RNA sequence: UGUUUGCAAUUUUUUAUAGUAUAUAUCAAAUCAUCUUUAUGCUAUUCAUGGGUACAGUAUAAAAAUUUAAGAAAUUAGGUAAGAUUUUGUUUAUAGAGAAAUUAGAUGUAAAAAAAAAAUCUUAUGAGGGCGGAUCCGCUUCUAAUAUUUUUUUGUAGUUAUUAUUAUAAUAAUAAUCAUGUUUAUUACUUAAAAAGCUUAAUGGCUUAAUCUUGCCUUACUGUUUGAUUAACAACAAAUCUUA
């Protein structure tokens, strides 16, 4: 209940996440990681 | 105001201003500080004369009298020669014209105080990283059991300055090197260049050789030449060419290839023959430093570093020169397991075998 | 990546002290008074001049 | 408050972001500066090793004086260097009433006062 | 016209010229937000809101500024780079201050410089040593390097000063000596064990980093894959480490 689970969604709309988890009471996750469908490092954001 | 007079602030304020030099501007605390400055250099002279004439007699004395013969005559010398040069130096390191001529590039490196401060930049910086390289890189104790380098050596290839420990393009490092080279120590010696590649695979033996990809000996250097190019050492300098520059080459497959620039100092008046330096290489395919360096009674005083993979543009260099070995690929030894194969374990890896059909919902198809 | 730091001073001046026996000499100081005269001081204290006797 | 915030303005100008900046000299003037820092170093070594000399011969005279007292002999019927043996007690030398306080406060001064000496002074 | 106003001072690169690969200049970037009105106002004086005058290195009237401490707070823990290296406890002292509050402390040494002779091994991708079977292997002499000897010694100055003799100098002895460097010096080695710290108990480990501080980061990546855990758990599976 503390901590959620949450979905980074990648920002080149190629449909492929990351989860990591992450306290409520905080802000939303945002990482520059690799999207390997067009194989270069993109913007990732949370789901909601 | 042409070029020929510095950069545009001088050129500009060399028009604007008095003529009057340096050391005459009439500032109070300028002029208050170099009359300080003043009275010690001629303190320092004229501690320069009554050592000098204090060798004299030192000089002119029965080896008798002292009561250490000859050993301790030389030994009192040898403390007061020292004594000396560092009077010299600290005559003219307060001197703010000598700081600016040596940082101008215009200071005669012939005297000591100029070497003194010219010593003092390499060390600084240059030093560090070379002496970094040769660790990191393994030089030592692989080519030398320790080398400290004493003078400074800058390697450029068709006038790009290539930083230590490069790696460089296959066709850059086509033409021999132009070396930068200074050296702080008095007197004009014999300097010998040796690049050797430490990184030749031998597949046959499973082993590394030493190749030399260039020699050459008899080099007269004095503290004031400053760039040596490799390609005329027999034609405008002097020298002897044991082995022209051969063009560094790296086979596909194996790792990089580290190419030591090393320059030995001869000893005074010892010339290497001609002949007998291009007779080593004869029927020497492993090139070792450390042996060579014996048998001529050289001593390693400066040291680079470049290396040299496979490119684009190896396959080409080697067509040229006709270097062969363009046709050979390497490829990483593979170990397989030691364990003997065993018999699979489990109670579906049992039954996985036509006997037991009926039982294959359960064997077949696993996740 | 160590930081350098800068230092942070005040402002100094150069103020004569001039204690109660009229000797003045030169120090550094914060203060913008130009002339400290000091009326008490171990010049003019028993426990500094025990042997003096206008004091006494 | 309002004094407060006196203070503080005296704070805020101290900031890092407040105070100067590093200095910027050119080469003129750099170089006459490097003349004043050198002549300034300098001219400590000359004070220091005249300092450091006179403590050297002054050291010196103590141990001529006390290595020759230490030969010596008398007065009278006293074993050869009993004196030198008295010289080296050191009774009081670290107590409360060691230096008199008179003469340790007394300092140097750039101007005399109004009565530079007392002659006066009596037991 | 960014970069301090008196003049080729950092690194690399661009361009140009001379030049035959070098040399100088130039350009850009990095390092850094230094503040920039050449006077138009002020000041004094003088002369009728005003008009002059001032002559500037002992610079000047001629610009002292012209249109609410985060380096006082947050215990933020991973990648990487650099810097720091006993931080705990105990003990000593220290206004308020006491059994119990903060701060400052708490090992020693070195820094002109050695040369030379043989011996004992050990190593060497040293002499492509020699002999048996250039590099492999077994024998092996020679040189070189490290280590070791208490071994064989020789030298132990110079500089400052003192003392003694000698005719300010010379000689001998004695003391000091890291110092051309903003003394808060600096640099290297050394400073028992336990303890502190490292997400959490205990055990082991780390002080030469795995701790701490700071800068930039988010590899806490995607696919497949190597060798192991004396063939993980005395099977299988879920697991742990590791390679390309
Ligand atoms: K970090
Ligand atoms: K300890
Ligand atoms: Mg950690
Ligand atoms: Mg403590
Ligand atoms: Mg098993």
């Amino acid at each position: 209940s503390r901590i959620i689970n949450v979905r980074l969604i990648s920002m080149a709309m190629t449909g492929y996440f990351y989860t990591f988890t992450r306290p409520r009471t905080s802000l939303p996750m945002s990482m520059l990681k690799y999207d390997p469908i067009v194989r270069r490092k993109v913007l990732f954001l949370e789901q909601k | 105001g042409g070029p020929e007079l510095g950069s545009r602030r001088r050129r500009a304020a060399l028009a604007t201003t008095g003529n009057l030099p340096f050391e005459q501007l009439p500032y109070q605390c300028f002029q208050d500080a170099r009359k300080i400055l003043q009275q010690d250099r001629a303190a320092k002279i004229a501690q320069i004369v009554k050592e000098t004439e204090k060798i004299k007699l030192i000089e002119a004395r029965d080896a008798s009298e002292f009561e250490g013969g000859e050993a301790a005559k030389q030994t009192r010398i040898k403390s007061l020669r020292k004594y000396i040069e560092e009077l010299k130096i600290l005559a003219d390191i307060n001197d703010p014209e000598v700081k600016r001529r040596f940082e101008d590039g215009r200071g005669d490196m012939t005297k000591p105080v100029y070497r003194f401060m010219a010593e003092r930049r390499w060390r600084s910086m240059d030093y560090k990283i070379i002496a970094q390289r040769i660790s990191q890189f393994h030089v030592v104790p692989d080519l030398l059991p320790a080398f400290d380098p004493t003078m400074d050596v800058k390697l450029s290839f068709r006038g790009y300055q290539v930083s230590p420990g490069a790696i460089l393009d296959s066709r850059v490092t086509e033409v021999a090197p132009t070396l930068r080279m200074q050296v702080f120590d008095k007197g004009e010696r014999l300097l010998t260049v040796v690049v050797i590649d430490s990184d030749v695979p031998d597949v046959t033996h499973d082993n590394f050789k030493r190749r030399c990809h260039f020699l050459a000996a008899n080099i007269p250097w004095d503290p004031s030449k400053t760039v040596l190019s490799l390609r005329s050492v027999g034609d405008r300098v002097e020298g002897d060419v044991g082995k022209p520059w051969l063009p560094p080459f790296a086979q596909k497959g194996s790792p990089y290839h580290r190419l030591n620039v090393f320059v030995l100092e001869q000893k005074p008046g010892a010339k290497i023959d001609g002949e007998a330096l291009k007779k080593h290489l004869e029927n020497r395919e492993n090139f070792s430093l450390k042996g060579f360096r014996e048998k001529f009674d050289l001593e390693p005083v400066g040291f680079n570093l470049f290396r040299s993979e496979w490119d684009e543009g190896t396959a080409e260099v080697m067509e040229r020169h006709g270097i062969p070995g363009a046709e050979v690929e390497f490829k990483r030894q593979k170990f397989a397991s030691l364990k003997p194969p065993r018999k699979a374990r489990g109670w579906e890896a049992k039954r996985q075998k036509p006997k037991y059909k009926s039982l294959w919902k359960y064997v077949k198809r696993i996740a | 990546a160590t930081f350098v730091p800068r230092h942070r001073r005040p402002y100094q001046f150069t103020q004569l002290v001039q204690l109660s026996d009229g000797s003045t000499f030169t120090v550094r100081t914060t203060m913008p008074t130009a002339l400290y005269k000091s009326a008490k001081d171990s010049r003019n204290h028993l426990l500094w001049q025990p042997s003096d006797k206008s004091l006494k | 408050d309002p004094r407060i915030i006196n203070i503080l303005r005296h704070f805020a100008v101290l900031s890092p972001k407040r105070i100067p900046p590093p200095l910027r000299f050119g080469r003129n003037r750099y170089l006459r500066h490097w003349t004043i820092h050198r002549a300034w170093l300098l001219f400590r070594r000359q004070q220091r090793e005249q300092r450091e000399r006179i403590l050297m011969q002054q050291h010196q005279s103590m141990s001529n004086a006390c290595e020759e007292l230490r030969n010596t002999e008398g007065p009278g019927t006293r074993e050869t260097g009993y004196l030198y043996r008295v010289a080296m007690l050191k009774n009081g030398v670290y107590g409360l009433k060691s230096i008199p306080i008179e003469y340790a406060s007394r300092a140097l001064v750039e101007t005399p006062g109004r009565q530079a000496w007392n002659h006066e002074w009596k037991r």
